[PDB]
């Protein structure tokens, strides 16, 4: 699907959840 | 999930949960991929060894949902399934090589804030993000402890580990298609999948495109979040052909 | 220990 992988309650509104960053954190 | 915490209402509305009509009982995690679309551990589905050899009768499968025993009226919507299908190199009698099931819903599940597809990842993603240190995220309603049960939705982050490591942590012999996750003893934090966790998935948000892909299946691990043992996960991309072939052939 | 689905999705 053309919207997969982004979520209503977060990336739809340009909210974040609580420990995202960790994982963006990792990306080195 | 041990050693994770409640996830947030939202947080991963592609998780699935695999649901036995009788005795009711919780029987696996699972993903959602598309409007029909699920897609599991083949050791939910089919485990001799434990004498487990579902029919799609047998089970139904619960999307949006949050608690892990409530009927959460009005949000979480419940799907029959019209068939599975389980990968036909699936190793059961030795190490779980290829660990991977979809199931076909008999109608499409309306997406709503919390019922949502993750991605499956591309060939350049998966090269890009299934790399040692690198963390994803593991979700579900599993056991809190190795030997209790938790109320909601448990989440927990972790990272990928080095393929030797993997590898000099088991005697179970390792697979191309398998990866394993989790903290060394030396790196203080915790966390891993556990009894019931099965099936569900392992994801990365790409810092590309800022979506979600499953990268990983909840598939085996020797005990739960034991020091110097990882879980151990399987590895869609390498075995995403199988997926298409199944969607492309039956959707 | 978990709370009964409505009956139609157990038909
Ligand atoms: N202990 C065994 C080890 C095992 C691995 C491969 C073949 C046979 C046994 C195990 O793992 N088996 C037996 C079948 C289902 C699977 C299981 O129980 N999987 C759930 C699981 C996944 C993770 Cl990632 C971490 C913890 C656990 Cl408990
Ligand atoms: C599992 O169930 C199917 C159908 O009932 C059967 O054909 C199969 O032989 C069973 N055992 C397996 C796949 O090991
Ligand atoms: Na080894
Ligand atoms: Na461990």
């Amino acid at each position: 699907e053309a919207d997969c992988g982004l979520r209503p309650l977060f990336e739809k509104k340009s909210l974040e959840d609580k420990t995202e960053r960790e994982l963006l954190e990792s990306y080195i | 999930i041990v050693e994770g915490s409640d996830a947030e209402i939202g947080m991963s509305p592609w998780q699935v949960m695999l649901f036995r009509k009788s005795p009711q009982e919780l029987l696996c995690g699972a993903s959602l991929i598309s409007d029909r679309w699920v897609l599991t551990a083949a050791h939910c589905l089919l485990y001799p060894p434990w004498d487990k050899n579902f029919t799609e009768n047998d089970l139904l499968v619960r999307i949006g949902k949050h608690s892990r025993t409530r009927y959460e009226r009005n949000i979480e919507k419940i799907s029959m399934l019209e068939k599975i299908y389980i990968h036909p190199r699936y190793n059961w009698r030795e190490n779980l090589d290829r660990d991977i099931a979809l199931m076909k819903l008999k109608k499409p599940v309306a997406f709503s804030d919390y019922i949502h597809p993750v991605c499956l990842p591309d060939r350049e993603t998966a090269a890009s993000l299934l790399q040692a240190g690198y963390k994803g995220r593991v979700t579900g309603w599993g056991n809190l402890k190795e030997t209790g049960q938790p109320s909601v939705l448990q989440v927990v982050n972790l990272p990928i580990v080095e393929r030797p490591v993997c590898k000099d942590s088991t005697r179970i012999r390792i697979t191309d298609n398998m990866f394993c996750a989790g903290y060394k003893p030396d790196e203080g934090k915790r966390g891993d999948a556990c009894e019931g966790d099965s099936g569900g998935p392992f994801v990365m948000k790409s810092p590309f495109n800022n979506r979600w892909y499953q990268m990983g299946i909840v598939s085996w691990g020797e005990g739960c979040d034991r020091d110097g043992k990882y879980g151990f996960y399987t590895h869609v991309f390498r075995l995403k052909k199988w997926i298409q072939k199944v969607i492309d052939q039956f959707g | 220990d978990f709370e009964e689905i409505p009956e139609e999705y157990l038909q």
